[PDB]
């Protein structure tokens, strides 16, 4: 069983997230694994950590095992933008032959059992609010609104959509209003 | 990436795990909010499967269309079936996953779900402003919301970094857009949907 | 294709010569032969660890 209580967190970019996960298990031998799932559902394995290993790393994560307490938590340190996924900690027995129950199977057999994940928001590092430019882009009978503005705190009729609000790779938020119409908010 | 039956029907999970020397291919179950949790692994070489405790024979299935390859078979669908797939086996490091495929089980609304394309050509007012415009694609109307929306060039399949909205439901179907910004030439947008025309993806050309 | 393989052969019962007969309403055919519906009335038949439809 794996025990991810918290979900959702947020972080900035840049800096140091530390994902808490447990897990309960009765295997003397055993690994724990961080994957990320991506927004395309694409599970990517970032982290492997054995009970009978050291603390973890692989680069920019790291792994702040406590066998005693369980606790198998990981960190990410020097965020960036592309870091924001649906974090999950599994307890799995791929590579162990002793300390599991005496069923015969062969560790090809055995399920890595997930905790329920913990979404990442990697928002963009604080800096000085910025103007955002408008452009109302209308192509056969719909509006969508084009906004550069921090934070993500802006405001912008068959039907109105809801604004999606994106963090552009200039270290910043792009928003766009979807409507079928046929102003600015921010400072 | 997505599968989308009705209910009492049959589903098929295929997916890209290129293991050639496997011999157990898991099937994982993610239902988005609950934990991924396997629903039966298949034993390659004996070629069987292990459901978990307490299911019930024939609700899934391993089929070997070719010499590795599997697909997870569901027979009498139901809504609670629904989520996403992966085929997973274990590897030396870690436990290699599919890309995985969204299986959403419909009640039956039955109409054409392919995703309709709104196509935003800038005018000359950013080409004006800051000499640096943007192609927005949006997709009304399209079952299931998994959709892949992204924009290469032709000269190359390169992944161009484009900004993508959020997908949102219209009535019971789902629309979401996608702009990119030329920092020109002829940008096309790729939209990876289920129901498209003739089967393959859909695509949109963006000319200048 | 070779043997130690899986073959695919392609109204409330439907039955399989030479088998079997899958019923479509619970949706019910151990595992050497299975019945696949990859479409609306459709059948298919898959035969692991290696024919007329009626």
């Amino acid at each position: 069983k794996v025990t991810q209580a918290q979900s959702s967190v947020s972080m900035p970019v840049r800096k140091a997230v530390t994902l808490n996960c447990l897990y309960e298990t009765s295997w003397w031998s055993y690994y724990i694994f961080w994957y990320k799932q991506l927004p395309s559902k694409e599970m990517i394995f970032l982290i492997r950590q054995g009970s009978d290993e050291q603390n973890a790393k692989s680069g920019r994560y790291s792994v702040n095992f406590k066998k005693a307490a369980k606790s198998v938590a990981l960190t990410i340190s020097a965020l960036q933008l592309e870091d924001s996924a649906k974090y999950f900690c599994a307890l799995g027995a791929p590579h162990t032959y002793w300390g599991i129950s005496t069923d015969l199977s062969s560790w090809d057999t055995r399920q890595m059992f997930f905790g329920t994940g913990i979404k990442l928001f990697v928002e963009p590092r604080s800096q000085p609010h910025t103007k955002p430019s408008v452009f109302v882009m209308k192509n056969g009978t719909n509006v969508a609104c084009l906004v550069e503005f921090y934070p993500k705190d802006i405001r912008i009729k068959i039907t109105e959509f809801d604004p999606a609000i994106v963090i552009s790779p200039s270290g910043k938020y792009n928003a766009v209003k979807l409507g079928k119409y046929e102003s600015v908010q921010h400072d | 990436k997505s599968v989308t039956r009705p209910t009492r029907s049959s589903a098929e999970i295929t997916c890209d795990l290129t293991v050639i020397n496997a011999f157990y291919i898991h099937w994982y179950l993610h239902q988005e909010g609950k934990a991924p949790q396997r629903l039966l692994y298949y034993d390659v070489s004996n070629s069987k499967d292990v459901l978990e405790s307490g299911l019930s024979p024939g609700k899934y299935y391993t089929h070997t269309p070719r010499r590795w390859s599997w697909i997870l078979i569901l027979r009498n669908l139901i809504e609670n079936d629904s989520g996403v797939y992966y085929c997973a086996t274990w590897d030396r490091p870690s436990k290699l996953f599919g890309s995985g495929t969204t299986l959403v089980v419909t009640d039956k609304l039955d109409a054409d779900v392919s995703p309709k394309p709104t196509i935003f050509l800038p005018s000359i007012a950013e080409t004006k402003l800051q000499k640096a415009g943007t192609y927005l694609c949006l997709l009304e109307k399209f079952f299931p919301d998994v959709i892949k929306i992204h924009w290469q060039e032709k000269k190359s399949n390169t992944i161009l970094g484009s900004q993508e909205g959020n997908t949102m439901k219209t009535n019971d179907t789902y629309m979401k857009f996608s702009w990119l910004t030329v920092p020109d030439k002829e940008h096309r947008c790729i939209v990876r949907h289920e129901n498209n025309k003739n089967g393959v993806d859909q695509e949109i050309i963006f000319p200048p």
